RNA sequence: GUUGAGGCGAAUUCGGUGAUCCUCUGCUGCCAAGAAAAGCCUCUAGCGAGCACACACACGGCCCGUACCCCAAACCGACA
RNA sequence: GGGUGGGGGAGUGAGAAUGCAGGCAUGAGUAGCGACAAGGCAAGUGAGAACCUUGCCCGCCGAAAGACCAAGGGUUCCUGGGCCAGGCCAGUCCGCCCAGGGUGAGUCGGGACCUAAGGCGAGGCCGACAGGCGUAGUCGAUGGACAACGGGUUGAUAUUC
RNA sequence: GGAGCUGUCAACCGAGCGUGGAUCCGAGGAUUUCCGAAUGGGGAAACCCAGCACGAGUGAUGUCGUGCUACCCGCAUCUGAAUAUAUAGGGUGCGGGAGGGAACGCGGGGAAGUGAAACAUCUCAGUACCCGUAGGAGGAGAAAACAAUUGUGAUUCCGCAAGUAGUGGCGAGCGAACGCGGAACAGGCUAAACCGCACGCAUGGGUAACCGGGUAGGGGUUGUGUGUGCGGGGUUGUGGGAGGAUAUGUCUCAGCGCUACCCGGCUGAGAGGCAGUCAGAAAGUGUCGUGGUUAGCGGAAGUGGCCUGGGAUGGUCUGCCGUAGACGGUGAGAGCCCGGUACGCGAAAACCCGGCACCUGCCUAGUAUCAAUUCCCGAGUAGCAGCGGGCCCGUGGAAUCCGCUGUGAAUCCGCCGGGACCACCCGGUAAGCCUAAAUACUCCUCGAUGACCGAUAGCGGAUUAGUACCGUGAGGGAAUGGU
């Protein structure tokens, strides 16, 4: 996947440019990684699509 | 028959009025067909008058003027 | 707002085959065309006070027909053919 | 007999030949190994104080299609 | 509705684009008139008949060129009229024109019963968005189950009256 | 509104109605089959088949009428599987969404032919097209702004600046901004520190706080620290706020913070002030306009003579009107024949706009001086790097702005910008929100207009017109006015 189901982040688009200068379309994707994620200790996990940055802040718990 | 001489026929004497001109207009779509209406400016007036009747009995039941 | 089964049925078909049929206690009518031949059992006998055998039903589509603004259509009808009771009293249809 | 309608109405027995039909979703052989589901019968879970059944009479049985052409002049080919 | 004079503005001038539209010539009273079953006479009808009607004769199909459905067509069916269009001719005739009429089911063919291939698809999973596929389910006969036969009748319907 | 009427092609008849006010015109209501987002289930759109409830009908099955029954989301409630806490899920009850629309807006995706006399960078062009999503406009918007020693003071739009500085296989081409002139003008709320309170989370039991503050005592532990809420406080660049200290100030009544008092605060009301359908809180209920919109009505003046003619509205003599000599009709060029025109009059009701009331909210304790001792000023953010996008700027010495990936601060002695960068100096306070007017557009309504068209024109359509016809379809698409 490629948009995290916290912050919503998709991806950018631009372009990949050659050495003869040639652009052509590509994305950007998000570093969307599985988390299987808790509410409270001890309950229940659920399945997410969530991007790194909001792994690397207190967003989910394992 | 006027409107306004319909407001005075209670609940169900208008309701016997529906019923009594619903048999008018049926002799009259059976003369039509057999050959044997004159005056047929009739059926247009006795469709008229079933619908004089509805409207009276519909503003009895939403409110708009309601009464015997 | 109530119903009334003089709504059903609409007219007498008035042809020579009609006619013919008459002599075996048997009535031919337009009736409304979307309804069924129960309607028309009970409205026929709530209607003229005689108890009804059969009721035979018959769609038939309106003839295409040519006019200068284009082709118009008449509209389509539905028959009741009604059997009377082996002991009944005529309908008078009154012609 | 307006040669349109109507009325009357005989005998009908015994053979031969014989299917592409029937017995037969049977039978024999073969390998390439030949739908599902309702329905029907049966078992129990379950329901349950009134049922099952026969005869007789009286009833209900809805909706759409039905005319016509259809190896053609009415369908597909611009055409009878 | 125009003319002249001072000015102003032009969708302002056609003979050619194998130009475009309409009308009309030339070919020319010319080719053709759609199978190799084949017509004839008598009588009729009518203003008009090779072609319509009736009768007899002759011929052609007969595993169809006969009789039934299905798809498709849609009033072409029947009766009474009509005859300047249409039909490769004429037409009093017609699938043509006009008016009326005519299609009747517990059992026939279908639905209200069932499923096949395939379709759609609650939630679902997947995909930046648009969306892709699919589970339960629900549709989908060309198949499965399920009750009718013989006769007569109309100008036109019949396993339907 | 005021004598005729039963719509039109489009007549011909039939049978009727109307001064007891018809037909007709404007407004509110009632009815409103089936299909369609179509939504009880199905479906070849306009069809088929139910379930529940309440009525109707039948000897009773058949039958009828009116309701309700899609999915998802939100909120409130009930239950809480595997499984213990629970959660997924399920039940129930209120709300909302869905589709259509001609153009205009914002956000995202994104060509090619073409041009470069080839062609790939580049152009075309961020166009065509597509996706999402609005609104009567939208977007933007209240300086982490420019500028350059002087200063300006939110945004948007227009004219200049300027085809300039520049940019570009320095080719084809592309192309700003500072500033100047105008249109319109408007600014307001929050987060944080801390103080209260409420629910938790820990801890400590005369360590001891607490019990408004000071003070005399008392109660004898729910005090202290802390997370989540809710009010208070706070809103700034000339730095501002908090927490301090000190002066001064406290609308009135009542109650409240263990007992007494000195004082002050919290709360409930009273009085007073202010504001309001607003960006700055939000719906109404009455009542009232010289109000506005949706029907309309009145309205001056030649039956003039003669001539021509089928007909005077023409010619020629005459009489007038004009706040009316607009336009059209009428048997031929009509201000005085008709509909009107100038000018005025008009509204039950509905709608719109506004006023005044009801009503609704808000405010009544701060202020002032000094102190630098502390705390706070929007975080996975800025900055840095890699890869890209866009800026005149095509990666260049490349600032400012946006995306994705990694790394990753600081709270004013802070941080960001002033075209690499450093220093000094000037300017401004990012990572929260809302905001009118100036601008764009016309499917549609009304009123006008033309050195626009006049039937091969003007819309494809003056006429069955998106019709006939052509195509399986998406689609294409005519001809036809005049006595
Ligand atoms: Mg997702
Ligand atoms: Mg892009
Ligand atoms: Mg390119
Ligand atoms: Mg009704
Ligand atoms: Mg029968
Ligand atoms: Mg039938
Ligand atoms: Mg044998
Ligand atoms: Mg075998
Ligand atoms: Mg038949
Ligand atoms: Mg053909
Ligand atoms: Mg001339
Ligand atoms: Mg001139
Ligand atoms: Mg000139
Ligand atoms: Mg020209
Ligand atoms: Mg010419
Ligand atoms: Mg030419
Ligand atoms: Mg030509
Ligand atoms: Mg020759
Ligand atoms: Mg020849
Ligand atoms: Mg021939
Ligand atoms: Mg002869
Ligand atoms: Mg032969
Ligand atoms: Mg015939
Ligand atoms: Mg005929
Ligand atoms: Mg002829
Ligand atoms: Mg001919
Ligand atoms: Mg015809
Ligand atoms: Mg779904
Ligand atoms: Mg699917
Ligand atoms: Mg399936
Ligand atoms: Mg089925
Ligand atoms: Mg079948
Ligand atoms: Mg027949
Ligand atoms: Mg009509
Ligand atoms: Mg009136
Ligand atoms: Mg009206
Ligand atoms: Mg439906
Ligand atoms: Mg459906
Ligand atoms: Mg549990
Ligand atoms: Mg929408
Ligand atoms: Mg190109
Ligand atoms: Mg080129
Ligand atoms: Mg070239
Ligand atoms: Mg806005
Ligand atoms: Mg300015
Ligand atoms: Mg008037
Ligand atoms: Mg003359
Ligand atoms: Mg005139
Ligand atoms: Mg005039
Ligand atoms: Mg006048
Ligand atoms: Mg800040
Ligand atoms: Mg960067
Ligand atoms: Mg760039
Ligand atoms: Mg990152
Ligand atoms: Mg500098
Ligand atoms: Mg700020
Ligand atoms: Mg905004
Ligand atoms: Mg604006
Ligand atoms: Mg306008
Ligand atoms: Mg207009
Ligand atoms: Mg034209
Ligand atoms: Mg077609
Ligand atoms: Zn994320």
């Amino acid at each position: 996947a490629a948009v995290c189901d916290i912050c919503g982040k998709g991806p950018g688009f631009g372009k990949s440019v050659s050495h003869s200068h040639r652009r052509t379309s590509r994305r950007w994707d998000p570093n969307i990684q599985t988390v299987h994620a808790v509410t409270r200790p001890g309950g229940n996990k659920k399945r997410l699509n969530v991007c790194t940055s909001c792994i690397k802040a207190g967003k989910i718990t394992r | 028959v006027s409107p306004g001489e319909l407001r005075e026929l209670t609940d169900e004497e208008l309701a016997e009025r529906l019923r009594e001109s619903k048999e008018e207009l049926f002799n009259l779509r059976f003369q039509m067909a057999t050959g044997q209406l004159n005056n047929n400016r009739r059926l247009r007036t006795v469709r008229q008058e079933i619908a004089r009747i509805y409207t009276v009995l519909r503003e009895r039941e939403l409110g708009l003027a309601t009464g015997p | 707002t109530l119903a009334d089964p003089r709504d059903i049925i609409l007219a007498p078909v008035i042809s020579e085959k009609s006619y013919g049929l008459l002599d075996d206690n048997v009535y031919t009518f337009l009736v409304r065309p979307d309804s069924n031949k129960t309607q028309i059992k009970i409205a026929v006998e709530k209607i003229f006070a005689v108890k009804v055998a059969s009721v035979n039903t018959a769609n038939r589509q309106g003839k295409r027909k040519r006019t200068r603004t284009g082709y118009g259509k008449r509209k389509s009808t539905k028959r009741a053919i009604v059997t009377l009771a082996p002991g009944s009293r005529p309908i008078d249809l009154f012609g």
